[PDB]
């Protein structure tokens, strides 16, 4: 469309915004002499200026007929150009009446404090419900001491022992995980002056005073709050445009804690916002998840999510409705029974019905041939049908788990009834023997737990649709 | 630092060495059985399960990670729901089991 | 090899390419010299080594065994404003509100840096007594997102910045992140939108 | 076509401890509201002109349940609710009840507790049933006729709102309604109580017996 | 020899028109040429000035209606004309097998199927003009930028689609031509 | 004449550059007067599961790891 | 611990709209006791006392399956929010601010007065209405929720919060709800307290255009 959308079109969506740029003199004549033409005279004002400030001569005249002296004519190219905005005015909403109640994470997990200790200091946060009125308000003491913080106290005196024992295993740790220093990590090494705050010392609903002393064009504003971490105000993307004119370095500001996070997984642990002054009518893009850390220690990506409270990755939908299917049959034990029922049969059938390979059948406490070890199973063995060599399946089932007594004793009376069966023709049934019990038993135990899991939806698919929680997990 | 145990962070409540008050409340004795040897079992559970291993272990492994938890005789695991775990069986092992849906 | 993502995003999808930022894309220029003093500070009625500033009037507890009343400026210093509308530019602070219902409601604790500076920017000897005029921004006056070109110096032979984009404003240091300028004469013909990935060969005017 | 049955009892005999107005007000505001939305729902032809069980299974479409789903197993619910009460309520199970009982849940000194229980802790407005265990899920299966034996056993199990018993498989033989205008009139806002008291004596076990017999007989005639 | 694959071309007009050449060379040497004359019908040229075919009907699975064409930025460029420009897909833009040109190759007259003539044309249609073999799919999968498993050496609905797509675009700004005489569009026997 | 860039990553405008692109459905603009146009260095990936992925704006990651195979 | 939050007005303000006994029974008691159980609850974990109000209400619902923490604590929350969504002899049209915003998404009072009724009627069982905004699109958004459900799970800021559960008309209006939502509607809803919040709320959300330079 025309210039007014779609110039607005740049802005709300691809981020546009004309910054300003720092054109060396020379660069600055190119772009105000290409207008008129390829080569013509230069008869436009404010490009002869252009030329003319080519020679450094002539900018010496132009400062010193203009003053500032040196030292400033270099600097008022950087100022801001365009619309120069009004100055802020911070306004408020009452007197600012506080309390001062030990942050709720006390203690760190892993410290240890004597429990009725801190059933008094809880109490302090047991009273953060009553509200105070104007009345009341009027009647101030007003004598400069005597305060009653009592339950502080006791969390001062348990938090300064804290800082003074875990101070060296902390700066440690910080050196191990972290390699360099960036504003938001632990301030460690030279910059660590004794006194400053920790972590467990803040808490969101506080209110602070700090000063700003970095400013990131896609991270926001740094804040020194007067702790180990600096704080950190999300701001970003040409939100800075309007915004740089009211936030400068060194400016003293007074922020409330929004959320602290983990320094070990998130990136920036501590969140606020700017109550002295307010941006609020001026952000626009804001972070839809805190920013975290990509560690080589964390090897699964499902784990990863759980620690941040990030969607998982959403998988293809099926289209089945995984409320009618197949029930499971099948039990993972029978693939060993498999195994053990076959070598039982392999060593039985090479031990009676050829008893002198063996010389005596000792079957009751027989003893292992080779040694085994239970870590090690490549059977595939190349078997060949006549065709090539695809693989098959003979695997090691050393006695150590064969129970030879049951079969051995089962086996002379099955084969009793077949010597016997010769003469008068009865059918022989013989069809399962104890291990194919087995197979059929444990097929069915498994069956159980497979009928009760299906039974199991049939309810709670109607609960959740009569109250509206979800049926499949969120992505 | 103590990274968070692979135990909570899918939300699984266990509770080991369970009182013998606690069960007559919740009834463990009318629960349907199940057992097994060397094993593996790969389960996508769509219903919570509250289990009282009796004798063995578990080493439950959730899909994906390099870690693993370990159980044995005395517990009350809660495999929640849409979870996504690994059970490796080693030796017998017998448990009882109480599917439960939205409530209770 | 590390990296800080940057999603290109913007509430826009035709197909969606993001960037890496390596230590090889962004550098820091050297240390120097600028103002960093600009407060409104209070005095401190320090108090278990906890601060419990307050500037106008004198030290103001309150009765229920915990409270400090540090109050500051106020709707005192409004004439016949609006709450509702026509307020959120210049919004006011820790918007609680109290017109109507008119109860306050007590805030946390202020943890928080405790500062000094009592004889103000003057710690060893200084003076600022002169005329109203003549104070502009030091040497830290390049704002965020300027483009600087190559040569450009801040100082009389002083740090002689590269180019790029200025990322970080610290005290006395700034991040270019780099770039590379390119003239455009009129009639030329722009390949490509604002923020359009730009690969190693592709061209970008004709 | 639906009616609103009365009470098999009168309302002022069966005020010991519970008032007549709690009568008054659960049935005939939100039965006689049930049941006319009902029928405003079904007056047309809508394949339910005049269907037994009052529909409920149809309309509940495995899950995505219709606009009369709602209403109609509500008024099967409190049909069902006011006809498991008798003006004087205290006494035991006896014969095949008492045997089921002992046989599923304990001894009947601990299945009084376990109801009290479940119709104590649900979270919101539903129903508290004892009810009889069935078979037969649905398609895709495996020895499902499971050569085992005779499980059919009681289970006690709690719904949300209108949801049902016999919507998956289970024959309803009790209920008790947990819906805050059941007892708010005369015991504000404490289920126990209610649930001690109307456990103590107001409920009928012979209705008890008669629906444990024609769930037994149902459940023969599926298997044959 | 020049190799298998899919080759931009603009070689002027007397009058001034550009004419966009989307020429595929197989690996015995089946053109089928695709042309756009200000934003005009893409057509099939087969060989001299003839069967003009404008429709990309498949002769199997090919969406003509909607809802796959609609995959670059947009279906429509003179849609059916009057919605059908005849009739609509079914099996083909008027049945009995690719529209009405199912058998229009030479004859005594009227042309009419037959097993023979069948036969005959299947070479213009699928056998030697869809061989593109391995460095015809390659070149397709370069020039392109497509995504199909390499052991695919025969001509897909995507791929035609994507030809297209990219001589469409090439009028409006973007685009680039390629050259006769570069190695990398050259093979060696 | 065309550029041919040697660099990778994004471009700024600024100025003097008209906000709309001639010939709709294309990428070409055009300059009134003059104007510089920039290349913020940056790495490039092109990726489709970015929106639903777990690497969000502002992260730091290795370029060899899970999470950024995850993406490219 | 969470201590109770007393109303911001005796509980005999509203006795012409919500009787006294009323009063004293949803706050005395059964605030009081899902306060006291998230209390005993909050003893034994030291992982969950270390959590904000908010965010305990978002990680003991976990993403659709609560753990045995999340009906008390939303119940808590959302009493709360309902105790500071009223005021004596409130009600009536809205003021600036508000309105705009009301007219520009919903296209007037009545229109909202309607659809907020319906979406009222329209709830089964035990749940609350909920006028909130709406991230992402910036809208203001009638919502309904079931039994403790509160629409800030999901990034949503709420604005005006209605009980709809049996245990709060039940003294004076018995079982009816035509009644108890005109009564609110007309003579007990908090447009102070809704603007407040939308004021509160304009922090984390910007409704609004940006100023785009000429250039
Ligand atoms: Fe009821």
């Amino acid at each position: 469309e025309t210039e007014e959308e779609a110039r607005k079109r740049n802005w709300v969506e691809r981020g546009w915004a004309p910054w300003e740029e720092i054109l060396s003199p020379e660069a600055d004549f190119a772009r105000k002499s290409l207008n008129e033409g390829e080569e013509v005279a230069l008869k436009n004002p404010d490009t002869i200026e252009a030329f003319k400030m080519l020679k450094p001569s002539y900018r010496k005249k132009k400062m010193e007929e203009m003053g500032l002296t040196e030292d400033e004519y270099y600097a008022r190219q950087f100022d801001i150009k365009g619309e120069i905005l009004d100055p802020l005015e911070t306004y408020w909403d009452g007197p600012l009446v506080v309390r001062h109640v030990a942050p709720r994470d006390w203690p760190p997990p892993g410290w240890e404090v004597d429990r009725k200790e801190l059933e008094f200091i809880r109490e302090g946060h047991k009273m953060m419900a009553e509200r105070v009125d104007m009345k009341e308000l009027d009647n101030v003491i007003r004598e400069k001491e005597g305060m009653c913080m009592d339950r502080y106290k006791v969390f001062l005196k348990q938090y300064q022992e804290w800082v003074e024992f875990n101070k060296d295993k902390l700066e440690e740790e910080s050196y191990e995980h972290d390699q360099d220093y960036h504003p938001g990590r632990r301030k460690r090494g030279k910059d660590y002056e004794e006194g400053m705050y920790e972590l467990p010392f803040y808490y969101p609903g506080q209110i602070c005073l700090g000063k700003v002393t970095t400013l990131h064009l896609y991270q926001g504003a740094f804040v020194d709050v007067g702790g180990v971490y600096e704080g950190w105000v999300p701001i970003k993307g040409n939100d800075w445009y309007w915004i740089r004119q009211h936030i400068k370095v060194g400016m003293h500001v007074m922020v409330e804690i929004l959320a602290k996070r983990d320094p070990y997984r998130f990136r920036f642990p501590l969140e606020l916002r700017f109550v002295d002054p307010n941006i609020d009518h001026l952000l626009f893009q804001r972070f839809e998840y805190p920013p975290i850390f990509h560690r080589d220690e964390d090897t699964n990506l499902d784990e990863l999510r759980r620690d941040c409270r990030r969607p998982p990755f959403p998988r293809k939908d099926p289209g089945v409705k995984v409320e009618e299917e197949p029930l499971l049959s099948d039990h993972p034990y029978v693939d060993k029974l498999w195994q053990i029922n076959v070598a039982e049969q392999m060593i039985l059938d090479d031990m009676e019905a050829n008893p002198d390979k063996y010389k005596g059948k000792k079957l009751s406490e027989l003893t292992d041939e080779e040694e085994f070890d239970e870590e090690h199973s490549v059977e595939y063995t190349k078997v060949q049908y006549k065709k090539s060599l695809l693989p098959k399946t003979i695997l090691k089932t050393s006695v150590k788990e064969l129970d030879l007594e049951s079969a051995f004793a089962e086996r002379q009376l099955h084969n009793r009834l077949q010597k016997e069966a010769e003469e008068r023709g009865e059918d022989y049934k013989v069809d399962k023997l104890r291990r194919n019990i087995e197979m059929d038993e444990y097929d069915f135990i498994h069956w159980r737990r497979s009928f009760e899991e299906r039974e199991a939806l049939l309810r709670d698919i109607s609960c959740r649709q009569a109250l509206g929680l979800p049926l499949q997990e969120p992505g | 630092r103590i990274e968070k145990p692979l135990e909570e962070l899918y939300k699984i409540r266990v509770e080991r060495k369970v009182s013998p008050e606690r069960l007559n409340e919740l009834g463990v004795s009318r629960w349907t059985t199940w057992k097994t040897g060397k094993c593996r079992l790969p389960w996508d559970w769509h219903v919570d399960q509250l289990v009282y291993i009796e004798e063995g272990e578990v080493r439950v492994v959730p899909e994906g990670s390099k870690h693993y938890m370990s159980f044995k005789a005395g517990d009350l695991v809660r495999y929640p729901k849409w979870f996504e775990a690994d059970l490796w069986f080693n030796a017998f092992y017998q448990e009882r089991y109480s599917f439960r849906a939205y409530g209770d | 090899n590390q990296g800080t993502v940057r999603t290109l995003l913007g509430i826009n999808k035709e197909c969606q390419f993001f960037l890496i930022l390596s230590s090889s894309n962004c550098f820091r220029i050297g240390p120097f010299k600028g103002v960093k003093y600009p407060k409104e500070l209070i005095k401190k009625d320090p108090l278990i080594p906890i601060r419990n500033s307050f500037g106008p009037l004198g030290t103001a507890l309150q009765i229920a065994n915990f409270f400090s009343f540090y109050y500051l400026i106020t709707h005192n210093q409004i004439l016949v404003t609006n709450y509702l509308q026509l307020d959120n530019l210049k919004q006011t602070f820790q918007p609680f509100k109290f017109q109507y219902y008119l109860m306050d409601e007590n805030g946390r604790i202020y943890n928080p840096d405790p500062c000094s500076n009592i004889i103000f920017n003057p710690f060893k000897l200084n003076w600022y007594f002169l005329h109203y005029h003549f104070c502009e921004e030091t040497s830290t006056k390049i704002d965020l997102g300027q483009f600087v070109c190559e040569n450009v110096c801040i100082t009389k032979k002083g740090t002689h910045l590269k180019s790029g984009q200025v990322l970080i404003v610290q005290f006395d240091s700034v991040v270019i992140r780099s770039a590379k300028p390119y003239l455009a004469t009129p009639g030329a013909t722009l390949h490509g939108h604002y923020g359009e990935i730009i690969y190693e060969g592709d061209t970008l005017v004709t | 076509k639906f009616d609103l049955n009365p009470p098999p009892y009168p309302i002022d005999a069966l005020e010991p401890h519970m008032s007549k107005q709690t009568f008054e007000y659960h049935w005939g505001k939100h039965h006689r509201a049930y049941v006319d939305n009902l029928n405003k729902q079904i007056v047309g032809t809508e394949l339910d002109g005049l269907p037994l069980e009052e529909v409920v299974r149809i309309t509940y479409n495995k899950g995505d349940m219709l606009p009369a789903f709602n209403n109609a197993a509500q008024a099967w619910n409190h049909e069902f609710f006011w006809e498991s009460m008798k003006p004087g309520g205290g006494g035991k199970p006896s014969g095949e009840l008492l045997a089921q009982i002992e046989k599923d849940f304990g001894s009947f000194e601990a299945f009084t507790t376990e109801f009290k229980t479940a119709a104590a802790t649900q979270f919101g407005s539903g129903w508290a049933w004892l009810v009889y265990k069935a078979n037969k899920l649905d398609v895709g299966n495996a020895v499902n006729p499971k050569p085992s034996e005779d499980d059919k056993k009681l289970v006690v199990v709690k719904s949300p709102n209108a949801v049902n018993p016999l919507v998956w498989d289970y024959y309803p033989i009790l209920t008790v309604d947990v819906w805050e205008h059941a007892y708010y009139l005369d015991f504000q806002n404490r289920r126990p109580d209610y649930l001690s008291i109307f456990m103590e004596n107001l409920v009928s076990w012979d209705a008890v017996n008669a629906r444990y017999e024609a769930a037994k007989a149902f459940a023969t005639e599926r298997e044959e | 020899l020049q190799s298998p694959g899919i080759y931009y071309r603009s070689e002027l007009d007397h009058n001034g028109i550009s004419v966009y050449t989307g020429t595929i060379i197989s690996d015995w040497g089946g053109r089928s040429e695709l042309e756009i004359d200000r934003k005009a019908r893409i057509w099939a040229r087969v060989s001299r000035k003839q069967k003009i075919s404008i429709l990309v009907l498949s002769s199997a699975m090919g969406s003509n209606l909607r809802e796959i064409l609609d995959n670059v930025c947009y279906p429509e460029i003179f849609l059916s004309f009057l919605n059908d420009k005849e009739k609509k897909k079914i099996g083909s833009k008027e049945n009995a097998i690719l529209e009405f040109y199912q058998q229009f190759a030479c004859v005594g007259g009227d042309p009419v199927f037959s097993e023979s003539l069948c036969k005959d044309l299947q070479k213009k249609f699928f056998q030697q003009r869809c061989e593109l073999g391995r460095i015809g799919r390659r070149n397709m999968n370069r020039r392109l930028n497509l995504d199909i498993p390499e052991n695919n050496t025969f001509l897909l609905p995507r791929d035609i689609l994507a030809a297209a797509d990219h001589l469409i675009g090439m009028k409006f700004g973007m685009g680039t031509l390629d050259d006769m005489n570069h190695l990398k569009h050259k093979r060696i026997r | 004449k065309h550029i041919y860039s040697d660099s990778e990553g994004e471009m700024h405008w600024s100025t003097d550059v008209y906000h709309a692109p001639e010939f709709t459905y294309g990428n070409v603009h055009l300059l009134p007067k003059t104007s510089h146009l920039w290349v913020l260095s940056g790495k490039p990936y092109r990726s489709s599961v970015v929106p639903f992925s777990l690497s969000k704006d502002q992260d730091q990651m290795n370029t060899h790891s899970l999470s950024f195979e995850q993406i490219y | 611990y969470y201590g109770l939050k007393k109303p911001p007005y005796n509980l005999d303000a509203l006795e012409p709209y919500m009787s006294q006994k009323t009063l004293e029974s949803h706050w005395g008691v059964q605030h009081r006791n899902y306060l006291e159980a998230l209390n005993r609850h909050l003893s034994r974990s030291d992982t969950l006392y270390g959590h904000t109000m908010d965010e305990l209400v978002k990680v003991t619902y976990n993403y659709g399956n609560p753990l045995p923490e999340f009906n008390d604590a939303a119940q808590v929350w959302n009493h709360d929010f309902f105790w500071e969504s009223m005021q004596p002899g409130g009600g009536e049209s809205p003021t600036l601010g508000l309105l705009q915003q009301i007219e520009k998404d919903f296209g007037s009072f009545p229109n909202f007065k309607e659809k907020f009724i319906e979406a009222a009627m329209t709830l089964f069982g035990s749940g609350w209405v909920w006028l909130v905004l709406k991230r992402k699109e910036k809208q203001l958004a009638v919502v309904k929720t079931s039994n403790a459900v509160t629409p800030i799970l999901w990034d949503d800021i709420p604005i005006i919060c209605l009980d709809l559960w049996e245990h709060a008309y039940y003294l004076d209006y018995k079982n009816d709800r035509a009644e108890y939502v005109n009564v609110f509607m007309n003579h007990l809803v908090s447009w102070h307290a809704a603007t407040a919040r939308l004021a509160r709320a304009q922090a984390f959300v910007n409704l609004g255009e940006p100023k785009i330079p000429v250039a």
